[PDB]
């Protein structure tokens, strides 16, 4: 009876204990992995993608003086070199051996997946806000790995930055 | 050269110590008379 | 029930309040499977030897004893001028202060075998530990301390390793990466 | 010349290697009863 | 100067632990099948 799909049947471990659960697991990952640990990654993907889809639009408006003017997938190459791109890379790494801890913890059941404790600026008021924060961030997510992967192909192909596409379409 | 001859003297210094420090370690209590 | 140092995690059951500098930071559980006191006298002996290893980096490159090799100022580039046999004479001096604090119970089992709560290789010239209050603070920051002198020593020893530099000197007229 | 030591280096595993063996003998020396025996040979062991 | 007992398990079986963090880490135990 998944309510996304009508037809479908809901699958069987999606039963709601997780917001943002409309029940759509076609293609049953659901049953053969752990839903938390797939909780953690949905948000996790997530989280990297709503932070790098602001990215491409930042990098094209403005750039730092420093590092040369470059479209926003160029620089994977030449940060491979300059050396920034390793450094970018050690320290999401050295987050991560904590983020292994916490995955295990999460498998020991003593973690609600993606939670990593932070919440600095004290927006979640009240467990009903938290609700309502919890889902916007999993719509978001979901929105933005759609996006992301959005510009990069289209670059590929208008070899345009996503801005300057929408300023001039320049249709295939 | 340099590397052989560091490889051998790791080897003979590590043998040889642990000679020393075997026949140190009260070997006449090792025999069957020992109560 | 969580650590404080990392909320997501677990406290390490191990660590209770009792150990000083303990925010519950052992995320990969080293506790569980070895023993505080040889964990702690660990923590304490890297960082006293890289207290007095940090503070030598900085001041070999201000003053230099007069003897010859004693000269170069980058510390890495130093170990290299000076005499070798020199050298062993402090690993010597140091291994006898090892068996002589420790009296002679220096492995895990036995290190601690006899009292000797960790650290406590009795040098307190002045007597600054009798008040508990103000023992249980300067512990923290004997910790802190040494937690900090690990990482400063490592950076100075890499950076000058790059550089050929010392720490001060770098800072000074530092140039990039690429120009090295 | 003194040990065949014509690199300083060569010094490092002549010191490190007896140092470390003699650390894993400390501990049965520690273990050991060494009050004085007034015999041929120490049984205690 | 606090001294806790450890009634706990021993140097090798914590070394043996150490070494499993780069044989056997609990990286994998999360996506376990049903
Ligand atoms: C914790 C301290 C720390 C240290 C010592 C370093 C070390 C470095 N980082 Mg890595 N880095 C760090 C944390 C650190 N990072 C953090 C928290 C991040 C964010 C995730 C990064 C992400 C990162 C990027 C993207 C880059 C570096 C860069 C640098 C290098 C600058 C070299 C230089 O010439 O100075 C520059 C001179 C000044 C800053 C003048 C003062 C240096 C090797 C750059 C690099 O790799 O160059 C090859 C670089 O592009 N860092
Ligand atoms: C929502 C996602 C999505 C996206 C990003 C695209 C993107 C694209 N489609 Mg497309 N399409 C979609 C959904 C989508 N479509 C759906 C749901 C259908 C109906 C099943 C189609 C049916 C369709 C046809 C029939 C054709 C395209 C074509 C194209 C390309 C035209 C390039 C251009 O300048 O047009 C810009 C578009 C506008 C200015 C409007 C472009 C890459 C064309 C193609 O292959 O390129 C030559 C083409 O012939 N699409
Ligand atoms: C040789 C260094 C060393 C040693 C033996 C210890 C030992 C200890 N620490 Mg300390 N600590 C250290 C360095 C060290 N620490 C440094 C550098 C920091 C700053 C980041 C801290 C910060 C810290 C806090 C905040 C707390 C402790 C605590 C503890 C105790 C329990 C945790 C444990 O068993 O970790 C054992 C640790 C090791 C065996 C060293 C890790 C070796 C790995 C394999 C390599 C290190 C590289 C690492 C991965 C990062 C590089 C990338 C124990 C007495 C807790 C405590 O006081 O409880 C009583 C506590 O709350 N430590
Ligand atoms: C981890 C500690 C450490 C290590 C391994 C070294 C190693 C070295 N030092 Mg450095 N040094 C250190 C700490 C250290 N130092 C400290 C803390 C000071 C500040 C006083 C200095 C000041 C210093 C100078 C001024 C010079 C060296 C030099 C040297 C080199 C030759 C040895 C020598 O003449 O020492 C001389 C060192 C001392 C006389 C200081 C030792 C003081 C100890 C470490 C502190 C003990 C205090 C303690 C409370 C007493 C407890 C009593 C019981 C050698 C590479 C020489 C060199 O080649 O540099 C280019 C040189 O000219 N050192
Ligand atoms: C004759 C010389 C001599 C002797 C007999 C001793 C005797 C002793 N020392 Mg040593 N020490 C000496 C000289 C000496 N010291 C000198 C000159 C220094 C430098 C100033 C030190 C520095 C030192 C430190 C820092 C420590 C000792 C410790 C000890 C005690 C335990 C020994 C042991 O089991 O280690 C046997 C040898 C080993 C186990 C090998 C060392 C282990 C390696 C180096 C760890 C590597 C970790 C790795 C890099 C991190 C992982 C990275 C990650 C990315 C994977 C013992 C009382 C330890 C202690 O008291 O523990 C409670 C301790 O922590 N000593
Ligand atoms: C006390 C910590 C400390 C400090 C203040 C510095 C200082 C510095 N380091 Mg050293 N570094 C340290 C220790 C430290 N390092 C450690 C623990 C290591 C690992 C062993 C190194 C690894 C390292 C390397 C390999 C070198 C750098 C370099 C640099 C420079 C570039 C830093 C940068 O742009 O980071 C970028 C970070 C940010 C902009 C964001 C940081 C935000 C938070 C606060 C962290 C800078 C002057 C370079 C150098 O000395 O010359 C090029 C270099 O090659 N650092
Ligand atoms: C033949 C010896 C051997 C054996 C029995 C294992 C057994 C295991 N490894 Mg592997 N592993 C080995 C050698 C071995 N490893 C070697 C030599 C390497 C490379 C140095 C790895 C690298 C490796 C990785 C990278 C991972 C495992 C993981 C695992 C565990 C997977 C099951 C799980 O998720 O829980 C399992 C216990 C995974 C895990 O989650 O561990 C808990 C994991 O992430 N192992
Ligand atoms: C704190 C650790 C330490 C202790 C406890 C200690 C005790 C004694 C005693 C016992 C009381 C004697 C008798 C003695 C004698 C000499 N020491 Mg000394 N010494 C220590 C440390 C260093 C360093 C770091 C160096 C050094 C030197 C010399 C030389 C010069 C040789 C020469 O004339 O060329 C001679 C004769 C230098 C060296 O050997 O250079 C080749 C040199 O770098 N020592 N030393
Ligand atoms: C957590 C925490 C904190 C925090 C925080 C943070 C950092 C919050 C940051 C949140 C962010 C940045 C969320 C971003 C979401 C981005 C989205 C949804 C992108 C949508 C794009 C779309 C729909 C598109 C598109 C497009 C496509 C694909 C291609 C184009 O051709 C067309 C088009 C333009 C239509 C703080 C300290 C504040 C407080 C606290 O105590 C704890
Ligand atoms: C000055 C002198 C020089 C020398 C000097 C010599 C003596 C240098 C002395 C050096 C040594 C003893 C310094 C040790 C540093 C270790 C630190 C950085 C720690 C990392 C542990 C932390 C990050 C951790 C964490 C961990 C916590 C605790 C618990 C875990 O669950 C989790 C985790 C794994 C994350 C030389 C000889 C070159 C010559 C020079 O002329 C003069
Ligand atoms: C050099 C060479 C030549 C000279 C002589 C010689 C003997 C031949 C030799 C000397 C050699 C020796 C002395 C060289 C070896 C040297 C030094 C002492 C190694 C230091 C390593 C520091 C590591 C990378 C720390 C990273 C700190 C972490 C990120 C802090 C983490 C933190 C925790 C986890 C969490 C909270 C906050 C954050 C900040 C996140």
């Amino acid at each position: 009876f998944s309510a996304a799909v009508p037809f479908l049947k809901r699958p069987t471990n999606l039963d709601g204990q997780y917001i943002g659960d409309v029940g759509f697991d076609p293609l049953g990952f659901s049953d053969v992995f752990d839903l938390r640990v797939l909780r953690e990654a949905e948000l996790k993907h997530g989280r990297f993608a709503m932070l790098a889809t602001l990215g491409f639009i930042v990098q094209e408006l403005y750039t730092f003086p420093f590092f040369p003017k470059m479209a926003p997938v160029d620089a994977h190459d030449y940060f491979v070199k300059q050396g920034g791109g390793s450094q970018i890379i050690f320290w999401i790494s050295f987050v991560e051996l904590f983020g292994v801890v916490a995955l295990f913890e999460t498998l020991q059941g003593k973690r609600e997946p993606g939670d990593f404790a932070f919440d600095p600026l004290g927006l979640a008021k009240d467990e009903a806000t938290l609700e309502r924060y919890r889902l916007a961030e999993v719509k978001h997510a979901r929105l933005a790995m759609i996006a992301i992967g959005g510009f990069i192909h289209q670059y590929w192909v208008t070899k345009q930055t996503v801005l300057e596409q929408l300023g001039n379409f320049k249709s295939l | 050269m340099f590397t052989l001859k560091i490889v051998v003297y790791t080897t003979v210094t590590l043998f040889v110590s642990l000679f020393t420090f075997g026949f140190l370690s009260n070997d006449a209590s090792r025999n069957p008379n020992r109560k | 029930d969580r650590s404080y140092s990392m909320p997501f995690l677990e406290r390490p059951p191990a660590l209770d309040g009792s150990l000083a500098g303990d925010v519950g930071f052992d995320p990969l559980g080293f506790s569980n499977y070895f023993d505080l006191k040889w964990l702690r006298e660990a923590e304490l002996k890297h960082g006293r030897v890289c207290m007095l290893g940090c503070t030598g980096f900085i001041t070999q490159e201000k003053i230099q004893l007069p003897l010859p090799g004693f000269d170069n100022k980058v510390a890495t580039e130093a170990f290299f001028s000076v005499p070798a046999g020199g050298l062993w004479q402090i690993f010597f001096t140091l291994g006898a202060i090892e068996i002589l604090s420790n009296g002679g119970k220096l492995a895990p089992g036995d290190m601690f075998a006899d009292g000797r709560a960790p650290g406590d290789l009795g040098f307190d010239p002045l007597n600054l530990s009798g008040d508990d209050a103000a023992l249980r603070r300067f512990i923290l920051a004997e910790l802190k301390h040494c937690r900090l002198a690990m990482i400063g020593l490592g950076g100075m020893l890499h950076q000058m390793l790059i550089t050929k530099q010392g720490p001060l000197d770098q800072l000074a007229n530092f140039q990039p990466i690429q120009y090295y | 010349e003194a040990l065949g030591v014509d690199d300083g280096r060569l010094l490092v595993p002549l010191v490190l290697i007896p140092v470390f063996v003699a650390l894993l003998y400390g501990n049965f020396a520690s273990t050991q009863d060494n009050e004085d025996f007034f015999d041929t040979y120490d049984q205690r062991r | 100067k606090a001294a806790p007992e450890y009634n706990g398990p021993s140097f090798r079986e914590g070394l043996e632990y150490v070494f499993s963090f780069v044989w056997k880490p609990p990286i994998l135990i999360a996506w376990k099948p049903r």
